[PDB]
RNA sequence: UGAUAUUGAAAUUCGGCUUUCUAACCCGCACCACUUAUCGUGGUGGGAGACAGUGUCAGGCGGGCAGUUUGA
RNA sequence: UCCUAAGGUAGCGAAAUUCCUUGUCGGGUAAGUUCCGACCCGCACGAAAGGCGUAACGAUUUGGGCACUGUCUCAACGAGA
RNA sequence: UGAGUAGCGAAAGACGGGUGAGAAUCCCGUCCACCGAUUGACUAAGGUUUCCAGAGGAAGGCUCGUCCGCUCUGGGUUAGUCGGGUCCUAAGCUGAGGCCGACAGGCGUAGGCGAUGGAUAACAGGUUGAUAUUCCUGUACCACCUAUAAUCGUAUCGAUGGGGGGACGCAGUAGGAUAGGCGAAGCGUGCGAUUGGAUUGCACGUCUAAGCAGUAAGGCUGCGGUAGCUGAGCUGUGAUGGGGAGAAGACCUUCGAGUCGUUGAUUUCACACUGCCGAGAAAAGCCUCUAGAUAGAAAAUAGGUGCCCGUACCGCAAACCGACACAGGUAGUCAAGAUGAGAAUUCUAAGGUGAGCGAGCGAACUCUCGUUAAGGAACUCGGCAAAAUGACCCCGUAACUUCGGGAGAAGGGGUGCUCUUUAGGGUUAACGCCCAGAAGAGCCGCAGUGAAUAGGCCCAAGCGACUGUUUAUCAAAAACACAGGUCUCUGCUAAACCGUAAGGUGAUGUAUAGGGGCUGACGCCUGCCCAGU
RNA sequence: CUACCCUUGGUCAGGUUGAAGUUCAGGUAACACUGAAUGGAGGACCGAACCGACUUACGUUGAAAAGUGAGCGGAUGAACU
């Protein structure tokens, strides 16, 4: 499911995209759309905050629903289409009383029917639960931290935990990047896995095919003049010059670790990543 | 070539102009110093 | 990174670091009213909790930034 | 036989790097301090401030040919400001 | 002083009349010359009376001046419909309370302001020295008032709200029409300069909106959600028993003039249909829904009312920006004939223009162009400059390749004119008009893409993969960027960043994610040391 | 004016090359793999407008405090406005 071109032409040479046959909607919901406007990495001041920002296609936002609000409610998948605000395609599900929404595709999902309630919902990729009713050993994803916020983690392409035991109130989790930590019960999830799992093995091929994406070109700091990176300058090419490499702003920026000293999760974190 | 100055009659009067000295105390400051002076002209 | 003020309980314990409880304090958490706007205020739940945040004092790191010296 | 935390591997090499130096030996010229191919005595090449190769691309640097010509041997005449 | 020296700002002018004290320079006329994807015709920004007429020559105009974008005097801009306000909204800018700050003041909610976009009712002629969709003539339309007649009401008007609609990217080919072109005797001129002509040679061949008809193609089938529908270019009557009209009988006068078949055809009229991945504002007008309000003449009659601002002139230029009457710079629209793929090239049309110093002579020298015997890079730091190659058709073409390329490789042959001919075609009752080929036989010159416009190529090395970017004004490169690779930090009030307060960017994102350092497609590889920092 | 960004508009005569996919007919236990058409992808090709500034000549009390003549590069996009 990876087309790769010819190399009729240089830049195209090794390029490759998507093949979007998991699509059956080309066209969005035109009651779940808005305005996003462009902000280029500046801020309420007008100043740039953010570099390698800046430029792209025109986009609109679609409204998801990260909470899953309704009682027992059966809805019915009517589309997948395509979304250039994530990484992830989004799914549009009807429900029984004419109510229309947009969840996360996950991953293996046609067109059935999606349950969202505690204690009831059986455990099927689509169904969202709390982590209450959930055994030990399954995969889930759109996991959330504060009962009633809205799922935060787990959200990207081909993304999922898996619950390990439980103990008392609250049940530990093993995220992507490998850290454990607990989660009140009271958070929902759900089961299955993010769909869309060739999307990082695609070969933008030409340097204006990321230009039309939002970013922009990245100067190396030992180019630079003294005043304006602390790699500086010399006569022809030098080495780093330093015990350490430095940062735009001159801190350290190979293994010093930036976590804050005192917060109030340290006491909910087991292991960190490895 | 292309000059410096291109002449813009409503971008002349919305940085120069009256109403927008008066909107700041920098330049209220401004035309009590034309005042004190004798300018016949105060802003624009 | 420590001392002290904001700052109160109970027990373990060869003028005391630690499990422990709600009542101060905190919540870009939820539902309501002002109000067919959730910026803000107030009330009820949930989370956390004498920690964090904040003031004064003290020690360390600190060409990121500043003032200067570098003889005949 | 001394010393060190270890004493430069593959590849490449008079090179955008070789001071001695126009190094030496083979090509191209009637005549080549430049250019191409080889020898390692590398002052002072070397593996991500990467090493060695590479089709297609270049108003990039370099050497040799064909065609052409007032660039030149060596100048002459005509038109306009 | 230099010195009567430099210069007098790209270019074709000549003669005959007129005016006047004074004419190479002003006015009129006839020839000639230049532009013509234009130096022509319309319009935004900007300028602000430079616009018209009569009267003037001190100064300004690089000479002159009787003339002027200069001086004096008096004049000139007319809107219910065109462009903006009593309509909407993007970015952004300001915001009652409110949050945060030594003082000032910094943020921000509801709400407002803000086009370069959305909505929205007039067209064709005529007229002045100076205005024209505005004035005038002839025919229309929109909103709002007043009175009087059709259904003999248990109809009507609806939100401040709800739901539809408005509503949107790029590329590509085909098709239906219509503008403007071209050729034929449908009408008016007129037929003779110098040798023979008389199916001779010129010029014309039009007409709005609105309102009624039916109309290529397009999309779509039994209040919101759940389980013979809508839009549509063009055509044709009439409007028009008018208007315009090349010319005619008469040397702001009165008056009966022709409007036709055929060809070729848009870059104009549809984001329509199709495909693609980078996935393409908003709000109001508008049409519905019931809350409620509890009472008419929007298909129709006859009369009334409709405000404010801009409107002159220049606008690729002597009026705009440049100190100047300055080889420079300045958005958009209309786009003729012959040649041609063409908005290229040469000559012309409509319509403009002859440049604000001249007259002589034909030295040196400098600048811009054209030829040159016999040699052909012997020149020079270096083939710098110049020369040569150049379009179309037809044969044919290597080593290397990441199999796409290299390639227009390299090379070679054709090209005008007349005639004699034969089962390609498009459009049509025939006929004719248009487009397009293969053969054979002849003629002329030194030369047939006979002028103008249009790649020199080849054998080998260094660097960077590639398109791209950079020192406005001495460096365009081997420098920067790039796709790819790797290390490292960050579990969300994330790290990082601005303020280092509030509030924000990151991000309406969540490790297939975001920030930072070093390398720099692709292929084969990337060894040893951790004493020091 | 210049550098980057935000919202909303406009512009690029003409010609050439022919990717994916699709279709019919031979293939084949099924695929594979071939052909002839259709199809119109590309920081693709030639070249005006437009945007740039590589070489050279002239001009330097210049027409111009950075221009002019002749050649030159990109020209559907990391484009210009």
């Amino acid at each position: 499911a990876i087309k790769k071109y010819k190399p009729i032409t240089n830049g195209r040479r090794n390029m490759t995209s998507l093949d979007f046959a998991e699509i059956t909607k080309t066209t969005p919901e035109k009651s779940l759309l808005k305005p996003l406007p462009k902000k280029a990495g500046r801020n309420n001041q007008g100043k740039l905050t953010v570099r390698h920002h800046g430029g792209g296609h025109k986009r609109q936002y679609r409204v998801i629903d990260f909470k899953r609000n309704k009682d027992g409610i059966n809805a019915k998948v009517d589309s997948i289409q395509y979304d250039p605000n994530r990484s992830a395609n989004i799914a549009l599900v009807v429900y029984a009383d004419g109510e229309k929404r947009y969840i996360i595709a996950p991953k293996g999902l046609e067109v059935g029917q999606i349950v969202e309630s505690g204690a009831e919902a059986d455990i099927k990729v689509g169904n969202a639960l709390p982590l209450q009713n959930i055994p030990v050993g399954t995969v889930v994803h759109n996991i959330e931290l504060k009962p009633g916020k809205g799922g935060q983690i787990a959200r990207s392409a081909g993304a999922s935990a898996q619950v390990l035991g439980k103990e008392g109130k609250y049940v530990l989790i093993r995220l992507r990047s490998g850290e454990v930590r607990m989660i009140l019960s009271t958070c929902r999830a759900t089961i299955g896995q993010v769909g869309n799992l060739q999307h990082e093995l695609v070969n933008v091929g030409k340097a204006g095919r990321s230009r039309w994406k939002g970013i922009r070109p990245t100067v190396r700091g030992s180019v630079m003049n003294p005043n304006d990176h602390p790699h500086g300058g010399g006569e022809g090419r030098a080495p780093i010059g330093r015990p350490s490499p430095m940062s735009p702003w001159g801190k350290p920026t190979l293994g010093k670790k930036t976590r804050r000293g005192k917060k109030s999760s340290d006491k909910l974190i087991v292991r960190g990543r490895k | 070539v292309k000059r410096t100055y291109q002449p813009n009659k409503r971008k002349h009067s919305k940085v120069h102009g009256f109403r927008k000295r008066m909107s700041t105390k920098n330049g209220r400051k401004v035309l009590a110093r034309r005042r004190r002076k004798g300018r016949k002209v105060l802003s624009a």
